[PDB]
């Protein structure tokens, strides 16, 4: 009954640098891919060499690392290659940056790439002619600051659960970084059914990761291991940044309000409030 | 199911313990436990402080909670943990030398044994041996199976097979043929067919050079990869190259000729623990390697062929007229009795049969099936899915050709009262000699052979 | 070798919060046999998947059904929200079978009444599967269609094999004349989609009125699973919501409010829309030469997209249906895919 | 049925003598035709704008030696393989006509040649049909 692991890493310089910021500059995510590195073993050891798959997001957009994109044309000799393979690209991939990429950081590639990997799970499952492969994706962060909570991406997210249920596929993430728990995050592996664990930085989680996400891939008769409660009130009043559970959603525009509105023409859509309806609003 | 687990437990822990150095091992045998195992294996493989047990328990919810136990037993089985009740609760942790056997194993330790295999000058081709020992591997069943060609010639082989017994057919004469054995031997291709023999070696490994590892290991080590040489050439106990003799003398071994260098990684090791794609002159392609017709008409439909699995085929069904790529059998009531005459039954038949030959049977499984599973509720009348016509006759035929059991022995006879039968009888079906239980019978029945406890109690009654 | 919904041209309006009432004919006509146990249970069959494949891409829409037997409006499931309750009385009366005729004008003045209790926003709207040649009208019709125009009451219907002049009219004047709705089938598999299509929303080029505020709230979950009770069903519910204003329990749901009357939704259903809202240009395929990009699918990751020279294959198909607006390339089944269940453009997401 | 009127007397035949004594057509030829004069003439009825559609069933064995006589866009209308139908195969081509017809079989692009894009192709084709 094997499976596929699909992780998903970003890797943003920025909060990589400021991952020695925070905390100790006592060993950035080298520590972090090493940890992983070995983890990615077992779960090859674990089923009958069940395949896996990981993709990256740096700086100025991503690229799959484990599949081995097409390139020319010890240690169980079948684990030696899937890492040192890897590493080649991230290190090739590391090579990759300067100020022009720095420059560009007016967003984060992380919802582009858990949507490449959901691809990448149908381009597989449905080749997976024989023997379907129930699989799960998994997603780590150095989540820093320079963006407390970037908004843009809430949507094409949003867009990966839906799939990501219709796939079947549960996700899974393992923040580290500043104590600001990413609602969307959190909101997607409850809907997606994974787990979630915004554990501070030092450990090397290997501890965590064995523990925290091995247990998905076909097994799920057990108990998440989540946080506390993933309260659901959604996205703020976009008008205000107010997180909202009152909420006052306009209309065809499907904006989210706080009593705010201008009375007119939605704060995203040019649209003129029905004035006796919105004065049907004043009725308390 | 054989369950080399099985096997595998039988031994007492020092010998597991013997045997756990060899890390490949230890992950070849992780990959052998439930998944529960190999999970809460990982969850203590990196935390170096034996651990309570019902947090355990608490890991799992409600229903599959009993697989604990399925898990719990499993590795208690084979003691891969040691348990410590201490303080009351259970402080759990591996066979630390097994965990640190997989540990150096899982992050690059000092496996020389697991990481015996020295790659060298790549001289394996595809082709090359691809067929090689398939042709010794496949022979071997017909040389087994009894057929033209001497493919059965290897003398500890067939001393295996005489050893192993496992066959049915005339030693006397020499033949071992279809036994149960034999059928079972038909059954499990090559899970079946691999380890189903692999313990005859252990079956005849008990005399000298017993060396479990440089034994296991010889095996897991193939298991490995196909590293070639590095350990052919040396890296292998002798008993590994008796078992690398013995290896490519039971073909299993992709070990090549000149008796000296590191024998290639013959893809039956991949098969050993693969349970995944298993197929593989210069015409080897599947399925259709495996045609056959199956039908409700009673005959041979044969386009394609394995040139041996037809006369295996023919085992249950009389050849007639061979053609080159097609031959009249008629397999009929008349043909069944000769698997009654071995005496299997053809019930394995019918899965495998339903499993194999669809090759050439494909649009059968829709002229027959039209996939009538949602269309259940909606007939009171299904078509043939699956087609259990002759099946049923076969079935039919199955009681109207076997319809007798016979006994024999002694005949105890006329009891006294019910303890005897419900105090030594239902306990003679509590210390396992019985060949009846017919509780007013007052009489029993055993093989004459075998009362070393029957002629023992009814005395006392 | 293409054939593409050209330009996603709502442009910027399209109706969310719908109510659609599901009209299914249920006469001897619906026992012909062109469908397998006929046509009727092909339809409740159809028509099952269709609720959930609705109520998927619709979790803010009520929904109701009616048959239509012995020339008789005859309503199965008053419109609700749960889908289950829905989705039940189907097979109920898909073991029934029908008797007698198909009124028409039967059925939309039951639902003409049926549809007004909705809220304006709330598109008005009904479904028809009609299954007859003909109808059996109690009474006046033309005056009857008029009628659901002055509710704004668009309609739509699914013809069967033929088309009849009626309803034919009753689409035409019921779109405000702009007419594509009275398709019949010609295909079985064609009735597939037929649905599917339904499920999405319907404007094309729309007259506008005060479009307002929506108000709603939004509960949270609970944690004690002993301290069952209910408020909606009153039954003992291990635990679940709490309106942000009444603060009352109630089942599970997007449901409304049964204590102060408000619409409670998380929000996914909100973005279970959106894809809905603002959809995406087609992935354009390549040039049979031109392309020159790398080998290997960029969304999925397959080497091919081409054949590397191969006589007739490779100048065969230039399998390279590409996105434009990031004009990144993409996967044939990708875009097929992309472009199917998630919509959010990888490359256009990532730049 | 095929229409005919010799359920009345000689005020045709009368007629035709004058009419067949002078000119070289005989009852048939009238009578052939004129039927055919009536048959079609319902049927002319049948089509008001290119948008409508229908079908045209005949019923009477002597069709078969009618084809010949009919208007001549009928009879380019006329398929050969529809000689002689029974009602068993006729009610098939309707069964689909009708179902292919229903579809809003609107290429929009094809309608250039039939139907003359406006100003222009009467300019494009009547120029190139100059000739
Ligand atoms: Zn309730
Ligand atoms: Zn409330
Ligand atoms: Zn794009």
């Amino acid at each position: 009954s094997p499976s596929l692991l699909t992780v998903i890493i970003e890797i943003a310089p920025k909060l990589w640098t400021t991952f020695d910021e925070e905390g100790n500059e006592k060993g950035s995510i080298i520590k972090v891919l090493e940890a992983l590195i070995v983890f990615l073993n077992a779960h090859l050891a674990f089923n009958s060499a069940n395949k896996v798959a990981v993709i990256a997001a740096y700086s100025q957009g991503i690229k799959y690392l484990y599949p081995e994109s097409t390139s020319a044309l010890x240690x169980y000799r079948r684990f030696r290659n899937v890492d040192e393979t890897l590493v080649e690209e991230i290190y090739k991939l590391f090579e990759l940056e300067k100020k022009q990429i720095e420059q560009n950081s007016q967003r984060s590639t992380l919802a582009g790439a858990m949507s490449a990997g959901l691809t990448y799970v149908n381009r597989i499952s449905k080749e997976s002619v024989t023997t379907s492969l129930k699989s799960r994706l998994l997603v780590l962060t150095c989540g820093s600051g320079s963006s407390k909570d970037e908004i843009f991406q809430y949507i094409p997210i949003m867009n990966c659960i839906f799939s990501a249920t219709k796939m079947k596929c549960p996700i899974d993430v393992v923040k580290i970084g500043g104590s600001k728990e990413s609602t969307f995050l959190q909101q997607t592996t409850d809907a997606t059914n994974g787990v979630y664990l915004h554990v501070e930085s030092t450990e090397g989680l290997i501890q965590y990761l064995a523990t925290a996400m091995f247990i998905d891939p076909s097994l799920r008769p057990i108990i998440v291991k989540p946080n506390h409660g993933s309260v659901d009130f959604r996205t703020s009043c976009y008008l205000t940044g107010r997180v909202v559970a009152v909420g006052f959603i306009c209309s065809v525009c499907l904006c989210v309000l706080s009593i705010i509105p201008p009375g007119n023409k939605c704060p995203a859509c040019d649209s003129q409030f029905d004035e006796h309806v919105i004065a049907k609003l004043k009725r308390k | 199911k054989h369950s080399v687990t099985q096997y595998l437990e039988e031994i007492p822990q020092q010998v597991q313990n013997r045997l756990y150095t060899s890390p490949a091992t230890c992950l070849a045998i992780y990959r052998i436990l439930p998944p529960l195992a190999k999970f809460f294996i990982m969850a203590m493989v990196f935390n170096e402080n034996e651990v309570p047990l019902l947090d355990l328990d608490k890991w799992v919810n409600s229903n599959g909670k009993l697989q604990f136990q399925n898990a719990i037993k499993s590795m208690k089985s084979l003691h891969l943990l040691i348990p410590n009740k201490s303080s009351g609760t259970l402080m759990i942790n591996l066979n630390p030398t097994f965990k640190i056997s997989l540990r150096n194993a899982l992050t690059g330790g000092e496996v020389q044994n697991s990481f015996g295999v020295v790659v060298e000058e790549n001289v394996v081709s595809l082709d090359l041996l691809d067929e090689y020992s398939a042709n010794k591997w496949e022979t071997i069943l017909h040389f087994m199976v009894g057929t033209p060609l001497a493919k059965i010639p290897s003398e500890k082989v067939l001393n295996l097979l005489k050893h192993s017994k496992l066959m049915e057919e005339v030693n006397s004469t020499g033949e071992f043929k279809i036994t149960n054995e034999g059928f079972q031997f038909l059954l499990q291709e090559i899970n079946s067919q691999l380890w189903t023999l692999l313990l005859q070696y252990l079956k005849m490994i008990e005399t000298s050079k017993m060396d479990l590892v440089d034994v296991l290991h010889f095996i897991f080590m193939l298991g490995a990869l196909e590293v070639g040489k590095a350990y052919k050439i040396d890296a292998l106990s002798e008993t590994q190259r008796i078992m690398l003799q013995d290896m490519r003398d039971y073909g299993l071994v992709f070990q090549k000729h000149s008796n000296d260098s590191i024998f290639y990684p013959t893809k039956l090791a991949l098969m050993l623990t693969s349970d995944t794609k298993t197929i593989r002159g210069l015409k080897n392609q599947d399925i259709p390697d495996g045609s056959l017709i199956v039908e409700t008409n009673f005959k041979i439909y044969s386009y394609s062929n394995s040139p041996l699995q037809i006369a295996v085929l023919s085992l249950f069904v009389h050849l007639k007229a061979r053609f080159v790529n097609m031959v009249l059998g008629q397999i009929t009531r008349e043909s069944i009795r000769r698997a009654l005459t071995n005496g299997i039954t053809a019930d394995q038949i019918i899965a495998y049969l339903e499993t194999h030959a669809h090759p050439q049977m494909r649009r059968l499984a829709e002229e027959k099936l039209e996939k009538k599973l949602e269309l259940d509720p909606n007939c009171k009348e299904p078509l043939q899915v699956l087609p259990p016509t002759v099946v049923d006759q076969i079935r039919l035929w199955q009681l109207e050709l076997d319809r007798v059991i016979t006994y024999e022995g002694s005949l105890y006879s006329d009891f006294e009262t019910s303890q005897e039968y419900n105090l030594l009888s239902k306990y003679a079906q509590d210390i396992g000699v019985l060949l009846w239980k017919d509780d007013k019978k007052k009489k029993f029945f055993i093989s004459k052979e075998g009362n070393s406890q029957v002629l023992d109690f009814a005395k006392r009654k | 070798k293409k054939r593409t919904a050209k330009k996603n041209i709502t442009p910027y309006q399209r109706g969310i919060i719908r109510s659609l009432i599901l009209t299914l004919d249920c006469s001897e006509a619906m026992l012909e046999k062109d469908l397998r146990p006929n046509r009727h249970a092909m339809i409740i069959q159809y028509a099952i998947d269709f609720v959930h494949e609705f109520f998927d891409q619709n979790p803010i829409s009520q929904m109701g059904i009616i048959i239509m037997r012995n020339g008789l409006a005859q309503l199965v499931s008053q419109v609700s929200g749960n889908p289950q309750d829905h989705i039940d009385a189907l097979k109920s009366i898909r073991k029934q079978e029908p008797k007698g005729n198909p009124s028409l004008q039967n059925a939309l003045e039951m639902a003409r009444g049926l549809l007004l209790p909705v809220p304006a926003h709330c598109t008005r709207e009904v479904l028809i599967v009609f299954g007859s040649l003909s109808t059996t009208d109690p009474g006046d019709i033309h005056q009857t269609i008029d009628s659901l125009v002055s509710e704004k009451i668009r309609v739509k219907v699914l013809g069967l094999s033929a088309q009849v002049a009626i309803c034919k009219e009753l689409c035409k004047a019921t779109n405000y004349g702009d007419e594509s709705f009275y398709k019949i089938l010609l295909d079985e598999t064609h009735l597939k989609e037929l649905f599917n299509e339904a499920v999405t929303p319907l404007p094309v080029n729309k007259i506008n009125k005060g479009f307002t505020l929506v108000k709603m709230g939004f509960p949270t979950r609970i944690f004690e699973d002993t301290p069952t009770f209910c408020s909606c069903h009153s039954k003992l519910v291990y635990g679940g919501y709490f309106c942000p204003n009444c603060h009352s329990k109630v089942c599970s749901l997007p449901t409304v409010c049964p204590c102060c009357d408000l619409m409670l939704i998380l929000s996914t259903h909100l973005a279970r829309s959106y894809h809905h809202l603002m959809p995406l240009k087609t992935f354009a395929e390549v040039p049979t030469t031109e392309k020159f990009r790398s080998e290997d699918c960029f969304s999925c990751q397959s080497r091919f997209p081409x054949x590397x020279x191969x006589x007739x294959x490779x100048x065969x198909x230039x399998s390279r249906y590409r996105c434009e607006d990031c004009k990144q390339e993409f996967c044939v089944d990708c875009d097929v895919f992309i472009h199917e269940i998630l919509h959010n453009c990888p490359g256009c997401e990532s730049k | 049925g095929i229409p005919f009127q010799y359920t009345e007397s000689r005020i045709l035949k009368a007629r035709l003598e004058f009419m067949r004594e002078n000119y070289r057509i005989r009852e048939n030829d009238f009578l052939s035709f004129d039927a055919m004069r009536h048959a079609a003439q319902c049927l002319g009825r049948v089509l008001r704008g290119k948008d409508d559609y229908g079908v045209m069933v005949l019923a009477d064995r002597r069709f078969s030696r009618k084809r010949s006589q009919l208007p001549k866009w009928i009879a380019q209308g006329l398929s050969d393989a529809d000689l002689n139908l029974s009602t068993d195969m006729a009610i098939s081509n309707t069964k689909q006509f009708l179902r292919t017809m229903a579809q809003p079989t609107d290429p929009k692009d094809q309608e250039g040649v039939s139907v003359w894009s406006y100003e222009d192709l009467i300019k494009h084709q009547n120029s190139r049909k100059d000739q």
